[PDB]
């Protein structure tokens, strides 16, 4: 089909309740895939949670080292044009995870980080704080990690960050946005700001180099981001929209990617909204 | 070890 075409299908789905439906049908967890490593014992408690685990065949795997980490490679591919994004979606870091989150940054020169969630949430905490206030200087696994600028919009936190490997003495910079304005099992508080941030993420990519985006689980608020960038980039090019398609292709590289039809009717109007806001 | 709450 069109994109026209495909648009018209989600309106009128959405007004149905057909594309509300056809999601809850829809698999969490492929089924077939492999997911032993993140069920060893030695590897039980670096799962923030018990059902949140990575898929074998898409598991990030240190270079050269052989600690599990909770993370997984997402790659949404436009073949029409020519395109692959990727995205490394992760748990919120555990206080023994951070030498492992940093290695898997540091391994792959990752120059972005997203984070789409706070600290805590009702009192309990979410995300390790795995860098440290400006102007502390903080140790993970034989990285050195320091805040060089920390400045607060309304809805996230853009920081930079210095990454110094303690063995050879080099030096990486990377940027890390912390979205903060958006609750775990919930949308956006606010949409035009989701978006704003959607856009300002895909206009810092780097060529060919993964997105490290992450939350408390890494599946919720991630796999709207991701469901969203993916159709800028279709709407942009006059290509069709499938959000089911969309989903199921993250699901079969990390299970449970958007965790509730809330977010899934979020991300489906919000990317009515944009086709129509850009539609001449 | 919990599950991801709803």
């Amino acid at each position: 089909d069109t994109l026209e075409g495909s648009m018209a299908q989600l309106k009128k789905g959405l007004e149905s309740g057909t594309v509300l439906i056809q999601f809850e049908q829809l698999y969490r967890k492929k089924p077939g895939l492999a997911i032993t490593f993140a069920k060893l014992p030695q590897n039980l408690d670096k799962n923030r949670y018990k059902d949140v685990l990575p898929y074998d065949t898409t598991r990030v795997l240190l270079q050269g080292n052989e600690d599990y980490i909770n993370a997984s490679y997402v790659n949404m591919e436009i073949p029409a044009a020519n395109l692959v994004n990727k995205y490394i979606a992760t748990q919120g870091p555990l206080p023994h995870t951070c030498a492992q989150f940093w290695q898997v940054v540091w391994d792959q020169k990752l120059s972005l980080i997203v984070m789409l969630t706070t600290l805590t949430e009702r009192g309990r905490t979410k995300c390790h704080q795995y860098w440290p206030d400006p102007p502390d200087v903080m140790n993970h696994g034989g990285f050195h990690i320091q805040c060089q600028s920390e400045d607060c919009t309304i809805a996230y936190v853009s920081r930079e960050m210095l990454v110094t490997n303690t063995q050879t003495g080099e030096e990486h910079t990377v940027t890390h946005l912390q979205y903060v304005a958006w609750p775990a099992h919930g949308v956006p508080d606010d949409s035009s700001d989701f978006l704003e941030f959607v856009n300002y993420v895909r206009s810092l990519r780097v060529d060919s180099e993964p997105v490290l985006v992450h939350s408390s689980a890494g599946i919720g608020r991630t796999g709207v981001l991701v469901t969203m960038e993916t159709a800028m980039c279709l709407t942009e090019r006059n290509l069709p929209i499938y959000p089911l398609d969309i989903v199921r292709k993250m699901r079969d590289q990390r299970a449970m990617m958007v965790q509730t039809s809330s977010q899934y009717k979020f991300v489906c109007e919000a990317i009515l909204r944009v086709y129509e806001e850009g539609l001449v | 070890f919990s599950a991801y709450p709803s």
